[PDB]
């Protein structure tokens, strides 16, 4: 129940998707909504 | 039952710049800018397209305050049309997207003020 | 096969080379009668390996398009404006029968809807003004009324008249000696004598008729016409 | 001069070389495709000895085939795809109708029921696209519906619409001033005076209507090259370089409509 | 229908001819 | 009244002159679109890439343009028009999306044709109707003016009248029959090369006599 | 921008190409008593910096075609300072490497560009579902974007790596990083297109009119000269090198 | 909007010597209610288009007998 438990609460939560998905699809594609949008003016 | 092509027809008063009341016809489901494009008033050739993306306020048309409280509002970007692609860089909080606003049965007798035709050519 | 369609592509590549040539000569020496809007039509159009086959003894009216694998049989006649194509499968009109004015038979061309179904039609079939057999088979000795739309599957067996405006659907046999009209075919009453030996009547008579246009449709050209039109 | 004598002789040399190279390539093919030849198809042929008496100001497209003792009318026309087969017996097109685009007027062998009798239009009469019409005695300004298919023995009276798609039974009475449709005789409604004013101005219209096309339907070889030159050299405007040149270009009168038709 | 009867198209024909074979020299005798 | 005039012709030596044009007005037809030789093009019809119109077809549209979309097919005997005004109130210029099968006497008149909506056989689409888009319209239908049809849904009889509702396997189907009858409509079109050789039987058959 | 989005879509097709060679080659020839190298190489080496970067930043948010255009021509203009940064035998040659591809992929751009002006193509969302009416009007104009990123198996990739090898000649370190951090940007944007007429497949269709015979010879021409480079540059490499030794001697 | 510009339109009114602030309503008839003549009604368009850019054409001129009326026009107007 455990092993079970934490299979979805931990490596799926602060291991790959949601903390390092940081990188990947709303981590970084948000930044560049900003930092690319304030540069033609 | 029959289906009548009735049933979904929404008219609208656009008026010209030129002070001048019209009654167009749209139909419910499809977007401001489709309806204005049967009378002409808007040139159809400059804003083929539907999408937000391809809008440069060359869809943009000025709304009265008393219909602005029953249609959805400018949610991100709406906005910045308005405000990027204008003589004056300030939004008018009258003015609208024809591109993004869909006609809905219950939005009858709605007025639009369709101002002066901006260049669109390159 | 495979093989034919190449040599047909080859000999289209040398034929428009040639016909470029000749273009090029006739445009050498100062004419440009090449670039008329004469109608190129063929009332036998083919495709690559079907080319049309009909009976001596038949009649075909100028304006028809027989397009694809279409058997005209003996004695039977081919209307005007009427668009028998068939491409895809074979299409067997009968002896002795007769098409009507703005008609025409499918072979269903898309593959999707299933097999296709290729058309048969019977011996003295009087087939009806703007009937649009949709690749259905039909028996000897019947008729089909102006303004029907079989479609394919349906089997209409021997003296199964049809009414007008009928709409038959699709693999719904037409039972012998009964008619069926109305949207869809319903049945409505069964076929009398009369009418069983007018349909032979009127079969013959058409053929008749048929055989008289034939005798006066190939007429020469009448080039008085002919210098009508380029006197202008 | 002898340069074109000679330019002359090199056209027909190169005329000979690609006429036997179309052959080489015809002769490749297997002969399997059917030549073009030329055009058989005939309008206002004569059946066994009687000529269709066609007026001056009927417009009879090309591809129409008017045959038998046909009798048109002054302002009426026939479009395209047409067929006025009247081989047994006359078909007396009034004057100012329309047997409209991919229509059938045929008529039955004296011997339908017994007492068949020709075929007659009225005056001011639209038939409407691909209508059938088989041994029909319409009466002067009637509208058929487009698709209509009017069996024998029917008459329909002055300003008595038929519906469009309809299938009129034999020997069916449609009254002045009702309009009947559907597979049976399915009688729907009244006439309106909105109505009645449509039917007259689309009467109207198409006369108006079809001198265009009888115009450029017969155009001489000669005059439609010119024609085709004029448009492709106006297809379209430039109003920078006609104003600095200080000229102005005006559309020839042989490539603008006349004002009846424009909307 | 034995001349082109057109001083303005032979020129240019002759031209042309003459293009190809100068065009056919070169390729050749260089 | 009656006459005969010697200005009419029993024999239209030149043929049917496939596309009409109408002063300004002229039919633009597109490149690899298959238009059979009996199909005849009259007023401001424009028919776009891929498409193919069969012949029997008589598409005109001298009072308002009339317009066929990508790899749209009008079948064999259809005659297509255009009216000035319709009783909708719309616009009356009939428009045909992509992958729009019309199917053989469809008489289609200042219609509105949304993408993906076969039409059945025998088709009396009236001024001001609108089909909207993944329907389709069984043979034999017959819609009265102002009359539409709603989104993915089939109707058919003598009236407007409702059947079914289309499942999804059966409404991806569209497209497909419609690349198939344009791959065959290619298949057609590549039987014929450009500029016919009818005239050098012009120049044959003028031979005979005179010049 | 401004004078690329204004300019006429042909004018801006030669505004584009023929100057900057002349004007680099210039600068070439200027740099030959430029000797100071404490006023020219460090300017140039921050200014391309600084235009690898904005045109990065700033073609990704653009809509319209010809900005893209325009943002992108700065951003190789930078790339292409790059390898005269260097200032060797090495870099020159990149430098002129890099011109000609450059120069060839942008006539490549602007045939589509104005093969597409015949329906007034403004934004990019017009180009939508051209993978189905004219698919290799959309697989040609895809190869191109690809060019322009750098993707290995293409001509554009050959210039950008040895523009990248010289600018390591030189020991400049940073400039690596940028270059790759840019390069990798620029990618996202290019193959922003080919998403935008390869996947997504809006509701509204825009019919393209097919081209002239010299527009279409032309882009055959170059599109067969980009994919088809990586088996055969050796001559444009000796050319390059020939040319930047004769700079000097 | 309507009540903003109602407010200024009723000011106006005030000054025609005739019309009593004790009579008038947001639903007031010019010439039943206010008993105004047809002329008296069209100095008071006159007024009306004083107020602000807009001209009151006058096809449209005809259609604002009541003063709702003429209140939504200028409400439902781009100048
Ligand atoms: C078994 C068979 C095996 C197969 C046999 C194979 C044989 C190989 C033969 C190849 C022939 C080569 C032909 C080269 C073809 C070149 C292109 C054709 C050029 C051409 O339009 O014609 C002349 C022009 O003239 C020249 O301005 C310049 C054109 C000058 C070039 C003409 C040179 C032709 C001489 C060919 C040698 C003669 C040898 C004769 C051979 C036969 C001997 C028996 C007619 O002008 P034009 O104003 O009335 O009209 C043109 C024309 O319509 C279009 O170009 C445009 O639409 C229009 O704007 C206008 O330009
Ligand atoms: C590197 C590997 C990949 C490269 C592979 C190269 C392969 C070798 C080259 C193949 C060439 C094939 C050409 C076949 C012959 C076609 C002849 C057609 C000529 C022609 O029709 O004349 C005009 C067309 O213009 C023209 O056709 C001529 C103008 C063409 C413009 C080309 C400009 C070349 C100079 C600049 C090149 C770029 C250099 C960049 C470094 C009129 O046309 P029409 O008769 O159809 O009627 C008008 C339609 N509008
Ligand atoms: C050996 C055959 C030469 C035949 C020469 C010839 O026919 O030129 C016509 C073609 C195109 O010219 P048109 O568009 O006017 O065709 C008008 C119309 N199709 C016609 O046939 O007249 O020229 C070329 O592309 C070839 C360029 C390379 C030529 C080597
Ligand atoms: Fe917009
Ligand atoms: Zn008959």
């Amino acid at each position: 129940r455990s092993f079970l438990r934490f299979g979805y609460e931990v490596s799926f939560e602060a291991l790959d998707k949601g903390a390092i998905e940081i990188l990947g699809p709303y981590g970084i594609s948000y930044t560049f909504r900003r930092l690319a949008e304030r540069i033609s003016q | 039952g029959s289906k009548k092509v009735s049933d979904r027809i929404v008219k609208l008063s656009a008026i010209d710049p030129d002070g001048y009341k019209q009654d167009i016809i749209g139909l419910s489901g499809q977007t401001l800018l489709r309806a204005l494009t049967h009378t002409g008033l808007i040139d159809p050739a400059s804003h083929r397209l539907d999408d937000i993306e391809a809008c440069s306020a060359e869809c943009e048309v000025q709304i009265a305050e008393e219909w602005l409280e029953k249609l959805p509002p400018r949610t991100y970007d709406e906005e910045y049309v308005l405000k990027r692609s204008s003589r004056s860089r300030i939004l008018n909080k009258h003015s609208r997207l024809g591109c993004q606003v869909v006609l809905t049965q219950e939005l009858q007798g709605m007025v639009v003020a369709v101002p002066e035709a901006k260049p669109w050519d390159i | 096969g495979t093989l034919g369609r190449a040599f047909y592509s080859v000999g289209f590549w040398i034929r428009e080379t040639g016909q470029a040539l000749d273009r090029l000569g006739c445009r050498l020496q100062g004419k440009n009668y090449f670039r008329e809007q004469l109608s190129r039509h063929r009332t036998l159009m083919n495709v690559f390996d079907k080319a049309p086959i009909v009976d001596k003894e038949a009649f075909v009216a100028p304006s028809a398009s027989v397009i694809g694998d279409v058997h005209i049989g003996r004695g039977s006649s081919i209307w005007y404006g009427c668009v028998l194509r068939g491409d895809v499968n074979t299409v067997s009109v009968g002896s002795g029968t007769n098409i009507q004015d703005n008609s025409l038979v499918h072979v269903a061309k898309s593959n999707l809807s299933g097999k296709v179904h290729p058309t048969i039609i019977g011996d003295n079939v009087t087939i009806g003004h703007s009937a649009v057999l949709h690749g259905c088979t039909v028996e000897d000795e019947t008729f089909i009324g102006m303004g029907a739309t079989l479609l394919d599957g349906v089997v209409v067996e021997k003296h199964g008249m049809v009414a007008a405006g009928a709409l038959v659907r699709q693999n719904t046999r037409i039972p012998s000696g009964e008619v069926w009209g109305g949207n869809p075919a319903r049945f409505l009453r069964k076929l009398t004598d009369e009418e069983i030996a007018f349909i032979s009547q009127s079969a013959t008579n058409y053929s008749n008729l048929a055989q008289a246009h034939a005798a006066e449709n190939a007429k020469p050209l009448n080039v008085i016409e002919f210098e009508k039109v380029l006197r202008k | 001069g002898t340069l074109g004598r000679a330019i002359y002789t090199v056209g027909n040399w190169i005329r000979g070389t690609g006429q036997a190279l179309d052959r080489v390539g015809s002769l490749l093919q297997g002969s399997h495709r059917i030549e073009e030849h030329l055009s058989r198809h005939r309008t206002l042929m004569n059946v066994f000895d009687k000529s269709p008496l066609v007026d001056k100001d009927v417009f009879v497209a090309p591809s129409a085939s008017v045959i038998g003792d046909v009798q048109i009318g002054k302002g009426s026309s026939i479009w395209y795809g047409c067929v006025l087969r009247g081989d047994v017996n006359n078909i007396s097109v009034g004057s100012g109708t329309n047997i409209q685009d991919n229509t059938l007027v045929h008529v039955a062998k004296t011997n339908i029921s017994g007492k068949v009798l020709p075929t007659l239009i009225g005056d001011n009469v639209t038939v409407g696209h691909s209508a059938v019409i088989h041994g029909c005695t319409v009466e002067d300004d009637a509208f058929v519906g487009m698709g209509a298919t009017l069996l024998d023995g029917v008459v329909v009276e002055k300003h008595a619409m038929v519906a469009a798609g309809s299938l009129v039974k034999q020997n069916t009475r449609i009254p002045s001033g009702e309009v009947w449709g559907g597979n049976p005789a399915k009688f729907m409604r009244k006439l309106t005076d909105e109505e009645i004013v449509y039917i007259s101005q689309s009467a109207k219209n198409y006369i108006n209507l079809a001198q265009i096309h009888a115009s450029e339907n017969s155009k001489s070889f000669e005059q439609i090259e010119v024609e085709r030159a004029l448009r492709k050299k106006y297809a379209r405007k430039d109003e920078d370089y006609d104003s600095m040149l200080g000229i102005t270009r005006e559309t020839p009168p042989e490539l603008i409509l006349p004002d009846n038709v424009l909307p | 229908p034995k001349v082109s009867e057109d001083k303005n198209r032979n020129y240019a024909v002759v031209a042309g001819v003459v293009a190809i074979v100068g065009s056919i020299g070169w390729y050749l005798k260089a | 009244q009656v006459t005969p005039s010697p200005d009419r012709v029993k024999w239209d030596y030149r043929g049917q002159r496939q596309i009409i044009p109408l002063g300004q007005w002229l039919p633009k037809v597109a490149v690899d679109a298959y238009v059979a030789p009996n199909v005849v093009l009259a007023g401001q019809v424009t028919v776009w890439d891929g498409s193919s119109v069969w012949n029997g077809a008589v598409l005109r549209g001298d009072l308002n343009k009339i317009t066929v979309g990508f790899c749209s097919n009008v079948q064999e005997r259809c005659v297509v028009h255009a009216a000035w005004s319709s009783p909708t109130g719309l616009p009356a210029q009939t428009l045909i999306d992509r992958y729009v099968t019309v199917g053989a006497y469809s008489l289609l008149r200042s219609c509105t044709i949304e993408p993906e909506c076969i039409i059945g056989q025998h088709s009396i689409l009236m001024e001001g109707s609108l089909v909207e888009t993944r329907s389709i319209l069984e043979a034999g239908s017959v819609l009265p003016p102002g009359r539409r049809i709603p989104s993915g849904e089939l109707w058919g009889g003598n009236p407007a009248r409702f059947i079914r509702t289309l499942t999804n396997e059966e409404t991806l189907e569209i497209p497909k029959l419609a690349v198939a009858i344009n791959h065959l409509s290619g298949d057609y079109f590549s039987e014929f090369l450009p500029y016919s050789t009818i005239y050098l039987e012009v120049e044959k058959f003028k031979k005979s006599l005179g010049i | 921008p401004d004078i690329y989005e204004g300019s006429p879509t042909p004018v801006t097709a030669f505004l584009s190409i023929a100057p900057k060679i002349s004007i680099f080659a210039n600068i070439l020839r200027v740099f030959i008593y430029g000797s100071y190298g404490a006023t020219l190489q460090q300017i140039f080496f921050f200014c391309s910096i600084a235009s690898m970067i904005l045109g990065a930043l700033a073609a990704m948010a653009q809509t319209k075609v010809k900005r893209l255009l325009a943002y992108s021509s700065i951003g190789h203009v930078g790339y292409i300072c790059i390898g005269f940064s260097c200032g060797t035998i090495e870099g020159i040659q990149s430098l002129l490497i890099g011109i000609f591809i450059y120069a060839l992929m942008t006539m490549d751009a602007f045939a589509i560009v104005l093969a597409l002006r015949q329906t007034r193509v403004k934004y990019i969302a017009d180009l939508g579902a051209l993978a189905k009416t004219n698919p290799i009007l959309a697989i040609t104009f895809s190869i191109t974007m690809f060019s322009y990123a750098g993707i290995p198996p293409l001509a554009g990739f050959c210039s950008k790596f040895y523009l990248f090898f010289a600018a390591l000649g030189c020991g400049a370190y940073f400039l690596a990083l940028v270059g790759v951090v840019t390069s990798v940007i620029g990618c996202f944007y290019y193959i922003r297109l080919v998403k935008r007429m390869f996947f997504d497949t809006p509701r509204t269709w825009i019919l393209y009119e097919p081209m002239d015979r010299n527009k279409s010879l032309l882009l055959a021409m170059t599109s067969f000269f980009i994919t088809l480079f990586l088996l055969y540059p050796s001559p444009l490499f000796s050319v390059t090198h020939q040319m930047a030794l004769s700079l000097y001697l | 909007d309507k009540s903003e510009v109602t407010d200024r339109v009723l000011s106006v009114v005030k000054n025609f010597q005739k019309v009593d602030p004790s009579k008038v309503t947001p639903k007031a008839n010019f010439q039943n209610d206010l008993g105004l003549d047809s002329l008296d009604s069209v100095e008071v368009v006159m007024a009306l288009e004083e107020e602000f850019g807009f001209e009151i054409p006058d096809n449209e001129a005809d259609k604002i007998q009541s003063i709702d009326l003429a209140v939504d026009f200028i409400a439902s107007h781009p100048q």
